């Protein structure tokens, strides 16, 4: 009941008290915690789709379950499992060629294909009613950072998600700069214009060596030679920073030593240098790409060559779950972008994050293979009819096993009709008649309430989704039919 | 036959009916404290600490809810305090009626 | 914690009054009606009810369904 | 024994149930894995009691038996046997398990005939010697003429793989096994062929990496791609060197000296990196972790550095790059560098790995294993491990025998022909040895579903009158020529199956009395 | 919610509502079909000439091994309200026809199994039930098209013996494949009423005694009772019996009401002693005056009577039960006489040799009657080497007797071996497309369900159901449909006309009708209210 | 006793199993609860030493 | 049958242990009386645990089996 734009979501509550609402079939199965040794194979199946495609995640399971179900009427007739497995293999090899018949080549310069495909993936999401905003955001988030026409892969880990409570989906952002959750101290600046930004790993505190250090006092004034020297040491560190010409410091969190002493911040606050502190060791990779700064390990190397630029660095005063820092604009921006997610409830925000990633994966597929097919059940009806014609030319047991593979193909247009409120008995029959006549682009139109042209409705799915759905589902079930002996260990 | 999930699973009209009840059980709390003609509540915890209030925010922050459909209305009240600062009574009453 | 006299009036008697009691009475009537909602019309379904003897009755007549439901609510009995 | 017991909490069984329960418990092991013998067998799933149950799907008898948890003190004897077979040759683990079980089944029948257990053992010793000669006289040698030798490796690889998950993918994984070994041209370390498991794609989409893949992506402030790179590997310290004086403190009159010493601390780290960089390198791999300070120095020098690729990763790199561990750098002119063409990163299964392509003296490789599910990946990995283990030995001992039951019938023939020349007191035991040998082609046919009543009779009738290459044709269900079909097995694998089953089986026959100590920690 | 209202108060509608269960949806329908699969999987294993036996262990530890589905299904401990109805289906078939104790369960299960896909296609549960009626009418109408018989129940009993062989061939008594077939025919035709085509089940008695072999089973033209001659020295052989059937004890007559005789004088005491002696003499002479030479009495004897029976050469037995004296009087053409003084020669029974049989080391002393005069009752005497084969032999002959009775009721027969079932499946398929308005899927499902029988028969016969069904169904279309069935040993060809596989028309008509009605009454349910734990 | 004697299987308290021929191991692994029987075990030990 | 059992307190075994346990029990009877076959067979002592233990020595196979109590 969670297939197609007319499907519904599920709530799952774990034993700790974490309540989630989700549509994505992969996120449902991971939380159900199914125990049966044979059904857990479906969880691994959905995991592979999350890696390989990113949006093939529901149809792969209903196919795999149907292929196994189609084998019951074969096993009950005495057909050896090895006959069924080889027969499904042959059906797969023909099925993939059938799918290519519907393909259309595209180029990454076509803004309409990109917007239409990203929109299609959102129709089944809880944010389907915000597609007029999230769709051009999903495309812009990717097409500006992957250097189109120079590569055949997309690494979506450079698109970061920042989640805040407050506002609604219309308030989401696609800022091209750096968004930090760190705090600023002191708060007497809060905004710097035309900043030079530096990344410092040096600890602005008292000197210390790897060896155990002891200061020995043996006289009256000797204690004052210590206090006056440490004050001068820290000031000298600040003078090296100030003379460089920087405006904003990015301070990496230190564990063994204090990174920012009170005296160091005292001088820095008077010299009008804004300090962002508690930046994690895992954050500097994104900072280095986004802003373009370089870390300095030894303060003596802190010179202009390690400084970047920012047009505006300001603290953003939000009325919701706290506040954030936003650094917008710089010379030679890197191949990064941040998406800021809004919402009234935590349950909506968490689902929005998955929906954003689902849309981002659409282009990732289209870069890998620049070909799409019509959706709406069109390739499933085409497979069912052409595979039937294939089976009519076979003999022996294959003539009964191959048609079983084809029979499973109709589970999707049947389910889509039911979820939309349509009678599947006439809907699926009419679909098979129209495609037999030659209407290869006919399918289920959940907006009109009937069968119409899929392409006119801009419901288009990457070719890779239908190719991978059959490849991964078929290999999985041909393995399941091979494992046939349960042993409980002692 | 059945799912091998070790918990408890309810579908269909079971949850569609329960969420209406749980939402009503929250709106029923603040409906009685709307307007100048409303009356105050006294909240007493297990150990004897007594709080007097009539605002939807304090009441729903102090009173524990269990049904996942009731937490939604409690969060709604918390958002109103953050965004506006006041009026935190009609957002629970109106939202519950939209579900009904 | 309120009805705590030094001498009780009756014994231990339950008493409800007002709007929640009327809503409860109407609600009980809505629930018991569910037993026959699917039995109406030429395409209604039958029900299978098992008594304390282990014997099932299969029927769709309201005059046989309502007598086997073991209704205890004062209002649903109406 | 049960009368006048003088034991604390122990018990014993003699002459009545000691052998009965030993034969039942041990023979049951064979029936467990019996279904896995042959190319048409079914696979098992093994389940744990819980606490991250870690479900395992597998075919190989060794992986099945080593996870059962056998409690019977006599059945454990055969479990250890199957362990040894796995450790020695890595194949035939099902065949030796079921053969020993069939020998023991016959022994129980011979005891029922009132044959002394020492007579049964003596008969099996003579029958075993007869079988050993059948294998020695039937071995097939391969020497020079490499166009025929390579074909033998393809036949051995195909035979082993046909019994595992990688059935209808033979046209991809046969080459991955044979060629990966041939490229090593050296010691059978069985670690020079690394397998990386990724989800996504089918089994047929696996491929062989001509170079070497590393984890731990290329630094922070370091070049991402250098052409014609010189490679240096290391096993030295990057920071917190704490040079070799234990119990030394810095004790000064003021903090000014501490700051001056802190500068000296970094100056020596700077010198250390400069001593490495004088080598003239483009790529640096160090086992120990890289700290913030040397990372900047290597970046400023335009040289990449990888930290802690693996514990043994540096040793593997030494073999595939042609260099040396270089844990100390004090004579740059005595340190050998490697060389490659590309050090670029590649995207495999949504994971960026460092690819050393075109590496000189690359006596190592990596197989990239793709699959739909984790169970597919784990069983497919094991299939590669099993085939590589046999091939690494076939290239050392080229003697093979004919499979498909051919060798088994030849051994049973020799035992039968000589048993008929011995007096009945012992011949009855030698014949039982041959009967067990013939159970193996019977089990193979029975698992596939073939009419073993005719295949066994036809195969024996063939070998009775020459036809020393006759065996089972598991595709059509008939008897065929093993040499033409190309069905062969490693000599060493077959020798050990014969010897191990005979040696292990004697252990059970020799025992008439089991004494069981009182259990501990059971309340 | 129950037990919690929106106002925090408890909400209680029915007693102990927290211990109830209700689930409607499509889950009630799938649960009913799934439960039926468990039933069908049981009976399919005992269908056909290779059908395997079941061992049933009773609650008291008694064990019997049987093949008869009536004995298998009646001993179940299944606590499921619909699975219990599957047993009633086999009961109705057993009561009306007495043959298809396995068939109606396998057929009804197939209709439920094939219906599973129809629900998943979105077809209304009731439309499925109605669709089966449209297809069932087609199979029934064609079932009556092919039928012929030459049985006249006079002398040409060859096809009647063949029918008994077809039925008995499925039982464990094939060592008597011919012998028991002939016994069954002779047992019925010697008592059947040809005028009305009625056979009275009480006119064939079935007895047995442990020992010997099945080949020693005989049909006795007479009655068998437990013989116990009151006088141990009484001759045990009567060559020409004149039998007096009496229901009065051999003792001085007493009133039924309270009596309390008053005796005062010695003349009263002594006079009674004489009168009572005379009563003993008169009651015996009243038998001899009729010419009787064998008395059979429901009651016992006095010690005084046994001596008089000896001296008057009048053998007699004692304590013969109600139904035994009823059958004896009918079999011998006599009448039951209330009293001694009502005895007359006209009410005596006529029979030939009367003997008792001793069996091995035991003292069973069973009656055999050799000759009789126009008897309308027979007795079957079953032997066997153990208790289980004898009890199964009783059921084996029962089925053989029942199918003979069915041919007497209706002499129209059909060809078996699956020929009727495959032909019906083909006929329904031809009309299933005339016309595919809404019911196309349902009518085809019915046709497929009809094939469950030759498919299960093929599996139990050791054949592949696809290789067998595809050949027979093709051969029945390429040529004018012959009576082509299946078998295990093939017997040459599968021509049912040459194998003589004969089944009753009215048998199969009931199997289709009863199976269809049972499926309907369990499909049209979507709510089960079974109680759970007591507390 | 002797070359035609049969061996014993000893199962230790920790689950280890050994098939033994020598008397010293056979007796040392028995849970004997008798004061004189233990001395007979010690006799075998002394001969082994 | 073992899946979705609808039995109250009953059970059943099919195709696996039904025939195995039938053969085990049949042989168990045979091995009992085997020692009495022939002129040199040995005799048995049959006793109950009490309540008139009814100690009997017997050779004949039928007398042995009719006093065991096979379950």
């Amino acid at each position: 009941t969670s297939l197609g734009p007319k499907g519904m979501d599920k709530m799952i509550q774990d034993g700790k008290g974490d309540v989630t609402i989700t549509n994505d079939g992969a996120t449902i199965l991971k939380q159900m915690q199914v125990l049966h040794p044979a059904a857990r194979m479906l969880v691994e199946l959905s995991k592979a789709q999350d890696i390989e495609a990113g949006d093939g995640t529901t149809s792969v399971v209903i196919i795999a379950g149907s292929l196994l179900d189609s084998c019951t009427k074969l096993l009950q007739k005495g057909i050896h499992p090895t006959i069924i497995s080889e027969s499904f293999q042959k059906a797969l090899e023909k099925g993939i060629e059938i799918l290519t018949d519907m393909s259309r080549p595209v180029e990454l310069s076509d803004r309409e294909t990109l917007l239409n495909s990203a929109t299609t993936s959102l129709n089944s999401k809880v944010v389907s009613q915000y597609s007029s905003l999230l769709s051009p955001m999903s495309v812009n988030a990717v097409m500006k950072v992957i250097d189109p026409a120079t590569a055949t892969s997309v690494d979506l880990r450079d698109i970061k998600i920042v989640k805040k409570l407050g506002g609604t989906i219309d308030d989401c952002e696609l800022v091209e700069g750096l968004v930090l959750t760190q705090k600023v101290s002191n708060s007497g600046i809060t905004r710097v214009e035309k900043a030079k930004i530096g990344l410092i790993q040096f600890c602005l505190s008292a000197p210390k060596t790897d060896m155990d250090n002891q200061i020995v006092v043996s006289d009256y004034a000797q204690m004052d030679r210590v206090l006056r020297e440490e004050r001068a040491y820290i000031l000298n560190l600040v003078k090296q920073i100030k003379k460089t010409g920087c405006n904003v410091l990015l301070i990496q969190k230190s564990i063994l030593r204090d990174a920012l002493s009170d005296l160091a911040l005292h001088f820095l606050n008077k010299m009008k240098i804004m300090v962002i502190k508690d930046i994690e060791r895992e954050d500097i990779e994104f900072i280095c790409k986004t802003i373009g700064t370089k870390p300095v390990a030894h303060i003596d190397q802190f010179t202009a060559d390690m400084l970047g630029s920012a047009e505006l660095a300001e603290e953003v005063n939000l009325n919701g779950s706290g506040k954030l820092l936003k650094i917008t604009g710089c010379a030679s921006p890197g191949k990064t972008v941040t998406i800021v997610v809004r919402g009234s409830n935590k349950l909506v925000i968490e689902e929005a994050e998955r929906s954003i990633h689902d849309a981002l994966c659409v282009i990732r597929c289209l870069v890998k293979k620049r070909a799409l097919i019509a959706g709406g059940g069109a390739p499933e009806i085409e497979l069912a009819l052409r595979l039937t014609e294939y089976s009519r030319t076979l003999s022996g047991m294959e003539s009964y096993c191959v048609r079983a593979f084809a029979d499973a193909m109709e589970v999707i247009p049947s389910t889509l009709a039911e979820n939309a409120g349509l009678n599947p008995i006439s809907t699926v029959t009419e679909l098979r008649n129209r495609h037999a006549q030659g209407e290869k682009t006919a399918g289920i139109n959940v907006r009109k309430g009937g069968i119409s042209n899929i392409l006119e409705e801009l419901v288009v799915q990457p070719l890779l989704v239908s190719v991978s759905a059959l490849t991964l589902a078929t290999e999985t079930v041909r393995s399941i039919l091979k494992i046939d002996d349960v042993v409980n260990t002692r | 036959g059945p799912l091998s999930v070790f918990g408890d699973r309810s579908t269909g009209e079971t949850i569609r009916s329960q969420n209406v009840m749980a939402a009503a059980s929250i709106a029923n709390i603040v409906k009685s404290s709307l307007g100048p003609v409303g009356l105050d509540k006294m909240l007493v915890d297990d150990i004897g600490d007594v709080t007097i209030t009539n605002d939807g925010a304090t009441i729903l922050k102090l009173l524990e809810v269990e049904h996942p459909a009731a937490k939604v209305l409690c969060e709604l009240a918390d958002l109103q305090d953050k965004e506006v600062g006041d009026g935190t009574t009609s957002v629970v009453i109106i939202a519950a009626e939209l579900l009904k | 914690m309120m009805p705590t006299p030094v001498i009780l009036l009756k014994e231990g008697t339950d008493s409800s009054q007002g709007i929640p009691q009327l809503v409860s009475n109407i609600s009980a009537c809505q629930v018991i009606a569910e037993a026959v909602r699917t039995t109406l019309g030429p395409r209604g379904m039958d029900k299978l009810i098992v008594d304390g003897r282990g014997k099932a009755t299969i029927s769709n007549d309201g005059a046989t369904i309502l007598k086997l439901l073991d209704v205890v609510h004062p209002a649903a009995k109406t | 024994a049960p009368v006048n017991i003088f034991k604390a909490g122990a018990d014993e069984e003699r002459a009545e149930t000691a052998r009965l329960t030993s034969f039942i418990g041990a023979i049951a092991i064979g029936d467990l894995v019996k279904s896995t013998l042959g190319p048409k067998g079914m696979d098992k799933i093994l389940l744990s009691s819980g606490r991250d149950a870690s479900l395992m799907v597998t075919n190989d008898g060794a992986t099945i038996l080593k996870n059962i948890g056998v409690d019977n003190p006599a059945a454990k004897v055969l479990v250890d046997m199957s362990r040894v077979q796995d450790d020695e040759v890595g194949d035939g683990t099902t065949s030796v398990t079921v053969l020993a079980a069939e020998l023991l089944r016959e022994a129980e029948s011979l005891i029922a005939k009132k044959i002394h257990p020492q007579t049964i053992i003596a008969g099996w010793r003579e029958a075993t010697k007869a079988a050993r000669e059948a294998l020695l006289s039937s071995a097939v040698d391969h020497g020079s003429d490499e166009v025929k030798f390579r074909q033998d490796l393809m036949n051995i690889a195909g035979t082993t793989l046909s019994s595992k998950l990688l059935t209808h993918h033979k046209d991809h994984f046969t080459k991955l096994a044979v060629e990966a070994v041939l490229r090593l041209k050296g010691s059978g370390n069985l670690e020079a062929i690394h397998i990386i498991k990724k989800l996504g794609g089918s089994l047929a989409d696996s491929y062989l990496d001509e170079g070497f893949l590393l984890d731990k992506k290329i630094g922070v402030n370091q070049p991402k791609r250098i052409e014609n790179a010189k490679i240096l590997i290391a096993n030295t310290g990057m920071d917190t060197d704490k040079i070799k004086i234990f119990g030394s403190r810095v004790r000064v009159d003021s903090t000014a000296k501490v700051a001056e010493i802190e500068h000296a601390e970094k100056e020596k780290m700077k010198e250390k990196v400069e001593r490495i960089l004088k080598h003239g390198i483009n790529c640096f791999i160090n086992r120990q972790l890289i700290y913030n300070y040397p990372e900047q120095l290597f970046g400023a020098a335009g040289v990449m550095a990888i930290e802690h690729a693996d514990f043994a990763g540096v040793e593997r790199l030494a073999l595939v790059t042609g260099g040396e561990i270089a844990s100390t750098f004090d004579h740059p002119e005595l340190v050998k560098l490697g060389s490659c063409k590309l050090i670029e990163e590649v995207m495999i299964g949504e994971d960026k790995l460092i690819h050393f392509s075109g590496v000189a003296l690359g006596e190592a490789c990596t197989i990239v294993l793709r699959g739909a599910t984790q169970q597919i990946l784990d069983e497919a990995e094991r299939s590669l491990h099993d085939a590589l283990c046999v091939l690494a030995q076939t290239v050392k001992d080229s003697r093979t025998v004919y499979g498909g039951g051919c060798s088994e019938m030849l051994m049973a023939h020799a035992v039968t022909q000589l048993a008929n020349r011995t007096p009945g007191k012992e011949a009855v035991a030698m014949e039982s040895y041959a009967k067990a040998l013939r159970m193996l082609p019977t089990i193979i046919a029975d698992n596939a579903g073939y009419d073993s009543a005719d295949l066994v009779a036809q195969l024996r009738a063939a070998h009775s009158e020459g036809n020393t290459t006759a065996g089972l044709d598991m595709r059509e269900g008939t008897i065929g020529d093993m040499a033409i079909l190309g069905i062969t097995e490693s000599f060493q694998v077959k020798r050990q199956v014969l010897l191990s089953a005979a040696e292990a089986a004697e252990v059970i026959l020799r025992v008439d009395n089991i004494i069981k100590a009182a259990p501990r920690k059971r309340v | 919610t129950l037990a919690f209202d929106e106002y925090g108060r408890p909400f209680l509608i029915i007693k102990d509502q927290d211990r109830k269960s209700r689930l409607m949806g499509l889950e009630a329908l799938k649960s009913h079909i799934m439960a039926a699969k468990a039933v069908a999987n049981t009976m399919r294993t005992s269908l056909g000439p290779n059908g395997l036996d079941k061992m049933m262990v009773d609650k008291d530890g008694d064990v019997t091994v049987t093949n008869d589905g009536a004995t298998i299904l009646s001993m179940m401990d299944v606590d499921h309200q619909i699975a219990k109805l599957m047993v009633e289906l086999s009961k109705s078939q057993d009561d009306e026809i007495g043959d298809g104790t396995t068939g109606v369960v396998v057929l009804a299960g197939a209709l439920l199994e094939e219906a599973e896909q129809l629900l998943d296609r979105g077809i209304h549960p009731i439309r499925i039930a109605d669709g089966y009626e449209q297809a069932a009418r087609v199979a029934i109408e064609h079932l009556d098209k092919i039928s012929d018989s030459v049985l006249v129940d006079i002398k040409d009993t060859e096809p009647l013996i063949q029918t008994a062989k077809t039925t008995l061939g499925s039982k464990v008594v094939n060592s008597c494949h011919r012998q028991m077939a002939e016994i069954a025919v002779n047992a019925v035709l010697t008592v059947a009423d040809m005028e009305r085509r009625d056979v009275d089940f009480e006119l064939i008695k079935v007895e047995g005694k442990v020992g010997g072999r099945l080949e020693d089973t005989k049909l006795i033209k007479g009655v068998i009772v437990d013989k116990d001659f009151s006088h141990p020295q009484m001759p045990k052989k009567v060559e020409d019996a004149k039998i007096a059937i009496l229901t009065c004890p051999f003792e001085p007559p007493k009133p039924k009401t309270k009596h309390k005789l008053d005796v005062t004088s010695v003349e009263d005491y002594k006079a009674l002693q004489k009168y009572e002696k005379e009563k003993f003499e008169e009651m015996i002479q009243q038998i001899k005056e009729t010419g009787a030479n064998l008395a059979i009495c429901q009651w016992g004897f006095d010690d005084e009577a046994n001596h008089l029976l000896l001296q008057n050469n009048l053998p007699a037995v004692r304590w013969v039960g109600g139904p035994e004296i009823e059958l004896i009087a009918i079999a011998t053409g006599g009448r039951i006489v209330p009293r001694f003084s009502e005895l007359t020669a006209e009410k005596l029974g006529f029979a030939g040799l009367v003997q008792e049989i001793s069996f091995g080391t035991t003292k069973d002393k069973m009656l055999v009657i050799e000759q009789c005069k126009n008897s309308r009752a027979v007795t079957i005497f079953i032997r066997g080497g153990n208790k289980m084969i004898i009890e199964e032999a009783k059921r084996s002959l029962h089925d053989a007797l029942c199918v003979i009775r069915n041919l007497i009721r209706d002499n129209r027969v059909v060809y078996g071996g699956g020929a009727a079932e495959i032909s019906c499946a083909l006929a329904v398929s031809q009309e299933a497309d005339k016309c595919p308005t809404l019911e196309q899927y349902a009518m085809r499902a019915f046709a497929d369900a009809l094939e469950v029988i030759p498919m299960a028969l093929s599996e139990n016969s050791g054949m592949n159901p696809i290789q067998t069904m595809t050949e027979v169904r093709a051969r029945q279309v390429k040529e004018m449909n012959p009576a082509l069935g299946i078998d295990c040993l093939h017997k040459g060809t599968n021509d049912m006309k040459q194998q003589h596989v004969i089944e009753t028309l009215i048998g199969k008509k009931q199997q289709i009708s009863l199976a269809t009605q049972m499926v309907r009454m369990i499909l049209k349910i979507d709510d089960i209210r079974k109680p759970g734990e007591s507390e």
